């Protein structure tokens, strides 16, 4: 079962956050590239590079 | 009087019992301090020796002048005997043990001057990773060694303990850790070099911890594992990392899970054998 | 340092030492104390005296002077030793005679500081011996005078029982203490009063 690996970052927001980074990560220009995959609806397997870039509009955005 | 060899006697054998390994020796060492002492201890085993010959020269502060003078006589002896002695403790015990020497200003300045302890204290005084613990009695040392000079007229060690010069790339170090405690201890070096050769050289918060916690927020750098080839390989791939403790998810139903970066090579080994 | 100040020691001599088995100790133990005393302040002055079983006796009696001092107190206390009343072979000590002495040198002392101006001063004893009845008339006379000079007597009872120094402490308003552990003497006598 050691089939893949991805290293990625694994986040783990509330049920309230989750859907605005995907929103983030739809409907936004030079994105989409954010979410890998919603493994839970609470954790979501997610960007790298992006993280940096999703906390920080989370912080700007309302 | 008679009853005054028995009485401290006893105090002598309980230190003597429980002399190796910890750190017992000090509240007994102080009160076998008061009641040629040098020459007799010196036999003693050293650890616990050094406590009582620390508190000893702390203790005396008339007969208390021969007091002085007596214990000047045998200040090489004890001289002697801190170095070759030369853990933390025990780098503890030398220099505070002659830190308390110098106070009492029995010590030859030159002889001081030349010797190994002089090196040490700087050294360890250098070295990043020694702990707080040793640092302070280092420093100790150091200040006392400068204050013993009152002079610097006739004091070859007032030349060794240009040796401070040599702490600035230290304190430039610990000031970049966060090491309040390291930076404390230079300064007193700094302020007491400048004394001895002074002469000589020319509500409203509430938001301030509210934007203390908008700088820590969450999330984890991370390896997934997914297409795994059966669910024996999932669960034993699994148990490996929460033995390991670097689980942030799972997911049986999924066959994937999720290990921070700290243990990835842990895995990546246990994938690799098994 | 605008007030001098003379504290006398009173040293009880008595061979209960040998219970103490060290009087050479004890010595060394009060000239720390001394010294120190003296070294506080210009104006301090201390004067020593020996309660023996027999008679009570000036061992001394300035810092500058502390040297001549050591050498009197040494002296002195060693030609005390003396077999006549040894061992508990007299188990009381001549406080009162002692107390005598002490005032008439604190009074000396107060006529040539009372051409200047006043002078503080306070008595300690260091009390190895046992009261007695003999001794009740005697010692309470001193006391009472020490009380009505508004002279404080401290007391630092080694061992024994000595209820009329208690008592003196009482009525002086001085301090007593028993102390357990005689080899912190010298704590006691810093610390203490």
């Amino acid at each position: 079962m050691v089939n893949v690996l991805k290293g990625v970052l694994i986040e783990c927001d509330p049920a309230m956050k989750q859907f605005l980074l995907y929103l983030d990560e739809s409907n936004a220009l030079g994105k989409k590239f954010i979410i890998q995959d919603i493994d839970d609806t609470h954790v979501f397997v997610i960007a790298e590079l992006v993280n940096v870039l999703q906390e920080r509009v989370g912080e700007l955005m309302d | 009087p008679g009853v005054l060899d028995r009485l401290y006697g006893h105090p002598a054998t309980c230190l003597a019992v429980f002399r190796e390994l910890p750190s017992l020796a000090k509240n007994w060492v102080m009160r076998m301090l008061f009641l040629k002492k040098e020459f007799s201890k010196a036999q003693e085993e050293s650890t616990g020796l050094l406590s009582g010959l620390r508190i000893w020269h702390t203790q005396l502060l008339n007969l208390r002048i021969a007091l002085l003078g007596g214990g000047k006589a045998w200040s090489d002896d004890t001289s002697q005997l801190g170095p070759d002695k030369h853990v933390l403790h025990f780098m503890v015990g030398s220099p505070s043990a002659a830190v308390s020497q110098d106070l009492a200003q029995l010590l030859s300045q030159a002889g001081l001057m030349k010797s190994t302890e002089p090196g040490e204290p700087p050294c360890i005084t250098s070295a990043g990773f020694q702990f707080l613990l040793l640092d302070t009695p280092a420093q100790l040392w150091y200040f006392m060694l400068q204050y013993l000079q009152t002079a610097q007229s006739r004091g070859m060690d007032l030349v060794e303990i240009l040796s401070f010069l040599f702490q600035l790339s230290f304190s430039t170090l610990g000031k970049d850790y966060s090491v309040e405690g390291m930076s404390d201890s230079l300064l007193n070096f700094l302020q007491h070099l400048r004394e001895f050769g002074l002469v000589f050289q020319r509500t409203d918060q509430i938001r301030l911890w509210e934007l203390e916690r908008d700088r820590l927020r969450f999330t984890e750098g991370v390896l997934y594992n997914q297409f795994l080839s059966q669910v024996d390989f999932e669960l034993l791939l699994a148990h490996a990392r929460e033995l390991g403790v670097l689980v942030f998810e799972n997911s049986a139903k999924r066959l994937m899970v999720v290990t921070p970066a700290g243990h990835s090579d842990v895995k990546r080994f246990w994938k690799r054998q098994k | 340092e605008d007030e001098l100040n003379l504290l006398v020691i009173v040293v009880d001599a008595n061979p209960i030492w040998w219970g103490k088995q060290t009087l050479s100790k004890c010595i060394d133990a009060v000239m720390v104390l001394g010294n120190s005393h003296l070294f506080m302040n210009r104006s301090n002055k201390l004067a020593v005296i020996a309660s023996h079983i027999q008679e009570s006796r000036f061992l001394y009696p300035k810092y500058e002077l502390l040297t001549s001092a050591n050498e009197v107190i040494v002296e002195e206390i060693k030609d005390l030793m003396t077999k006549s009343d040894i061992k508990g072979q007299h188990t009381e000590t001549l406080l009162a005679g002692s107390l005598a002495k002490a005032l008439c040198y604190i009074h000396r002392m107060n006529k040539e500081v009372k051409d200047n101006q006043e002078m503080k001063s306070r008595i300690l004893v260091i009390k190895a011996a046992e009261d007695s009845a003999l001794q009740y008339m005697n010692f309470m006379n001193v006391i009472f005078a020490a009380q009505k000079q508004n002279i404080l007597i401290d007391a630092c009872v080694l061992d024994s029982d000595s209820g009329l120094l208690q008592q003196a402490c009482d009525i002086t308003g001085g301090l007593y203490l028993k102390v357990p552990q005689m080899p912190s003497l010298l704590q006691y006598l810093l610390w203490v009063f």
